[PDB]
């Protein structure tokens, strides 16, 4: 019955190097409830072949999830994430 | 060795979508152990860590019955809790759980824990003692009375000590090779200015627990507290701006378990 | 490893 | 049928996996047999063993198995971890976190 604002985050498992393989990681945390729909984007729309982590809820019952995929850093990379705190989207980008 | 952790349970009442879904997850330190999901293709619990796969079907078949049991007690408990507050069955509510132990450097029993959660935050938690509970609602009292009658606290205390702990050490010795590592975080030092008139971070560490102190001054406004983050492999990762000629007296102090010395 | 008695609220 | 008099666990399957920038080794033999002891380095672990491989670490492992005479015989098997820890730990090479030093 209570809503808490989710903190969303696109970043890299390893420091990005031009042409070197890596993982895209969208880490979302602090939210409640756990109904969260996130999609990793690139330039337009492509990667619905997203892999996710399993649901957990930290220390103060605030959930945290990590959605990941494999890529090579170069092209834009962001995360569109919908939560129930508000019904207006959020697109957090991977800004080095 | 300042290393021990917990088990997590999540049950979500679906918007009239039949039966709740249930997530059983486990952990030793920041290293996760077991994976159960009720809408998973496997009605068994899966090992995602390799060093729990040294356990036989005696441990798997005997732990897949128990998690189903947890899913059932959850799926009934939510029916109760929503049944006795003020809800509609078209509604969707959430119940999250906790029980477990920690251990010190002598690997001996550090105090254990056990807490529950309704939609909100804290519902019922085992207090930092043995027989007791901490409740702050009204239904909380009736159910904690229900646990005062069943003599739950001590029968759970006999698990917090002697069952969670020896299994914890058993895990620490069967995965000794993967928990020898106090991965020290590697630092750089960068700058960026936008107006004519920085960054404190850690990159590769095994326990997530790190303090990153940012001269004799205290703060309240300038730093943005950020959460510690998974680097997706078992490692974790973790800013302040000042006038362009005066970012040159401060340093960032770091204390980590794998850091014998705090870094200037 | 898991807690073995069915706890109910 | 019979599980444990068979002289067949020579091929005890093994898998490699990246866990915290080290090559995690998992030697899985049969769980249909007790006393089939698996040994890798200086660690002995029943039917299934889990350790790590780094340059210098062993590339053989011992399997202790009782025979039809009731007597146990230990058999040395050579499987190269240098050929599966270099492949599993590939992204850790580009970023200089493996070998375990630095």
């Amino acid at each position: 019955m209570i809503q808490r604002t989710p903190k969303i985050q696109v970043y890299s498992r390893h420091p990005a190097e031009n042409g070197k393989s890596n993982f895209l990681n969208c880490y979302v945390s602090g939210f409640h409830p756990s109904d969260i729909e996130v999609d990793l984007l690139k330039n337009g729309e492509r990667i619905e072949k997203v892999e996710h982590s399993d649901l957990s809820f930290s220390k103060d019952w605030s959930f945290y999830l990590l959605y990941y995929t494999e890529f090579t850093p170069t092209d834009e990379y962001a995360c569109r994430v919908n939560h129930v705190t508000l019904s207006q989207p959020k697109i957090v980008k991977w800004d080095r | 060795g300042s290393h021990s952790m917990r088990y997590f349970f999540t049950s979500v009442s679906r918007p009239g979508r039949g039966e709740p879904r249930f997530i059983a997850v486990g952990y030793v330190d920041d290293t996760q152990f077991v994976r159960f999901d009720s809408d998973a293709a496997s009605q068994r619990m899966e090992p995602r860590a390799p060093w729990i796969e040294q356990e036989g079907p005696e441990y798997w078949d005997g732990e897949t019955r128990k998690v189903k049991a947890h899913s059932q007690t959850h799926r009934v408990d939510l029916g109760t809790l929503r049944g006795y507050y003020n809800q509609s069955e078209a509604g969707s509510h959430t119940v999250q759980r906790m029980y477990g132990c920690d251990v010190g450097s002598d690997w001996r029993f550090l105090r254990g824990y056990h807490q529950y959660a309704y939609d909100g935050k804290d519902y019922i938690a085992l207090k930092e003692d043995l027989r007791s509970w901490t409740a702050a609602d009204m239904a909380a009292q009736t159910t904690k009375h229900k646990w005062e009658a069943a003599h739950v606290a001590e029968q759970l205390r006999a698990y917090l000590e002697g069952t969670c702990v020896e299994w914890l050490r058993r895990y620490l010795e069967n995965g000794k090779e993967t928990l020898q590592r106090t991965d020290a975080p590697k630092t750089h030092m960068t700058h960026h200015a936008v107006s004519d008139h920085l960054r404190c971070w850690a990159l590769s560490f095994y326990p997530a627990e790190i303090t990153l102190t940012w001269d004799g001054e205290d703060q309240t406004q300038d730093t943005e507290l950020v959460e510690t983050r998974p680097a997706g492999d078992g490692t974790f990762q973790k800013a302040v701006v000042v006038p362009s000629g005066q970012e040159q007296r401060y340093t960032c102090h770091v204390q980590h378990e794998g850091l014998p010395k705090p870094l200037t | 490893l898991l807690f073995g008695y069915p706890v109910y609220v | 049928a019979d599980p444990c008099l068979t002289f067949n666990p020579d091929k005890c399957q093994l898998s490699f996996q990246p866990d915290g920038n080290r090559c995690a080794v998992l030697i899985k033999c049969g769980w249909e047999c007790q006393s089939v002891a698996i040994q890798y380095k200086n660690k002995t672990r029943n039917n299934t063993l889990a350790s790590t491989w780094q340059p210098g670490d062993p590339e053989w492992y011992t399997v202790s198995v009782p025979g039809a005479d009731g007597f146990l015989r230990t058999v040395n098997n050579t499987f190269i971890f240098e050929h599966m820890c270099n492949t599993a730990m590939f992204m850790s090479r580009q970023y200089h976190m493996w070998p375990p030093r630095k």
